[PDB]
């Protein structure tokens, strides 16, 4: 990432206001709903048949909180994402077999979710800093693929 | 293709945009310029400064075209033919940029329509913007 | 939209492929796995090793469907419905990958049909694979 | 880029067999033909109305060799394509207004041309290494865009 200091502060201020539990559930559900193909990985989660079925599925909510948990950690090591995400990268590749393009889709969904949540507070320039950040994370998560 | 559900979602959300379409179009351009700087290569002739009248003027134009696609949701390919011709033959915008704008259009609506921007409406708006993009790029080759 | 020249071009080119389509299927897959290692995420159950019977077998299958599409260049949507089905609802391959296999298929054709891989044929084949791609990812949502 | 000595050798040796003049004129013309919108930057070149007209245009041909030339000089700095292409990156941004996405198209066109030319010699493993270089070059060229 190429985060100016003022971008780094704006990322962090806002992130301070986020309820990772909820945002996490929202981003993951929205991903499964907007890009139905990403459902391939959660066939054991049950019913993902309709939007209410996904958004309210306790398994989706739980997972989402896990994912965003790992993401917030990443936000504290913005200096060493590849480092921070190495073991997870290996897992996604080698055990899970998740196509890394899925990580960029999640990034975009999350940026819509933050826009959804903060309204006007999510200014043009705050989004530019977050774009850099989600791109960074997706890259980090894909770094170990082979 | 857009389902009846999708069409209802889009008309409803765009319905709410109403008279702000102009301002929301301008906003989507600004976000796009800031987040995906590579898109600026297409507007070398524009004052891209904050609150450029050029951008404002340009945003209305875009918004007006989207409003026109919603109005003709069952005949987009024809309702948009002109603009397809323009983008393919004169402007020659590379395809990938369309997805960048779509994404910022999505961001703007989310930021302004908290109540209407449900998972279902989000999915519908995404498919819609993808279809518009497909039309504008249909005459490329 | 394939023009009459395009369909001709495509038909010509594939015509020369002939008894080798299977081999070219296989080779393209091999080139994709090597060049875009992320594509391997969709074949965890295959032996991706050089000259694996699984890859060969699969290469055939892909070649044959391509063949079938050249034959129904005019009615693609209809000729590949099952395949559009399979990929959309069963396989759920992400759309980006279709561009990766397409490219590897060009490369393979380039490497084996020196004389027939003119700039005009190259453009036609590209548009063809794109069309096949669109068809195969049309029921995604 | 992140080329293995083995991969470094394969790139290096195939290249040594490259007639820059021909490959360059052909990479650039195929680009203008396969992806017609790239012609917006060569209005002044003339008649690009037909494959035959692009392939024949000497302005096109001579631009192609100037492009492959710089590309060629870059394979000598695989350890720093960024510093090698910095000024060219500023130029493409600031003076030419060329969308970096075009860098990627060219790259792919380039790989198709090498295959075209080297048939058998251009094996899956050799293409793999060239794919990493074209990505590498495209990335370095886009590096100074703002
Ligand atoms: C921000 C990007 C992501 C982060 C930080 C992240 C993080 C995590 C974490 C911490 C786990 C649990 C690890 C374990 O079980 O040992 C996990 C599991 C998993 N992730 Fe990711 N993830 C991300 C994106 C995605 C996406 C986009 C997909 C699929 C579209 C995905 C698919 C999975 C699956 C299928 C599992 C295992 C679920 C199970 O327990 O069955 N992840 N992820
Ligand atoms: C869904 C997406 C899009 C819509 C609805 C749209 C619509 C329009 C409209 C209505 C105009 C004005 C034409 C006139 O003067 O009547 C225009 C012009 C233009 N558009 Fe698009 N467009 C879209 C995507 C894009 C993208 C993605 C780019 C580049 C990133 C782009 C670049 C341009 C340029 C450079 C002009 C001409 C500006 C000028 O000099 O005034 N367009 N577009
Ligand atoms: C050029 C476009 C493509 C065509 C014509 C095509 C065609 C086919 C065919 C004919 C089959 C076999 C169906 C059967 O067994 O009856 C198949 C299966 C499959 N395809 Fe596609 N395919 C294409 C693109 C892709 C891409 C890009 C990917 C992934 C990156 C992919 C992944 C798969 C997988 C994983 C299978 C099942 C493999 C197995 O378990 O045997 N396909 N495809
Ligand atoms: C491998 C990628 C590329 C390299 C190494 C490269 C390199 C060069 C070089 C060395 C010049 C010389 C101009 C000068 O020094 O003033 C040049 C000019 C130029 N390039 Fe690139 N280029 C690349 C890709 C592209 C692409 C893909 C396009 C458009 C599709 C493009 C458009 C131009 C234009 C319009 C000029 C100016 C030519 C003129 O003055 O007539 N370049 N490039």
């Amino acid at each position: 990432v190429h985060l100016t200091p003022e971008e780094k502060s704006a990322v962090t201020a806002l992130w301070g206001k986020v309820n990772v539990d909820e945002v996490g559930g929202e981003a993951l559900g929205r991903l499964l709903v907007v890009y139905p193909w990403t459902q391939r990985f959660f066939e054991s989660f049950g019913d993902l048949s309709t939007p209410d079925a996904v958004m309210g599925n306790p398994k989706v909510k739980a997972h989402g909180k896990k994912v965003l948990g790992a993401f917030s950690d990443g936000l504290a090591h913005l200096d060493n994402l590849k480092g921070t995400f190495a073991t997870l990268s290996e897992l996604h590749c080698d055990k899970l077999h998740v196509d890394p393009e899925n990580f960029r889709l999640l990034g975009n969904v999350l940026v819509c979710v933050l826009a959804h949540h903060f309204g006007k507070e999510f200014t043009p320039p705050v989004q530019a800093a977050y774009q850099k950040v989600v791109a960074g994370v997706a890259n980090a998560l894909a770094h170990k693929y082979h | 293709m857009l389902s009846p559900a999708d069409k209802t979602n889009v008309k409803a959300a765009w319905g709410k945009v109403g008279a702000h379409a102009g301002e929301y179009g301008a906003e989507a351009l600004e976000r796009m310029f800031l987040s995906f700087p590579t898109t600026k290569t297409y507007f070398p002739h524009f004052d891209l400064s904050h609150g450029s009248a050029q951008v404002k003027g340009h945003g209305k134009k875009v918004a007006d075209a989207l409003t026109n696609a919603v109005a003709h949701v069952d005949d987009m390919p024809n309702a948009l033919s002109a603009l397809s011709d323009l983008h393919a033959h004169k402007l020659r915008v590379g395809p990938v940029n369309f997805k960048l704008l779509s994404h910022c259009l999505l961001v703007t609506l989310a930021a302004h329509l908290p109540a209407e921007f449900t998972p279902a409406v989000h999915a519908s708006l995404d498919k819609f913007l993808a279809s518009v993009s497909t039309v504008l790029t249909s005459k490329y080759r």
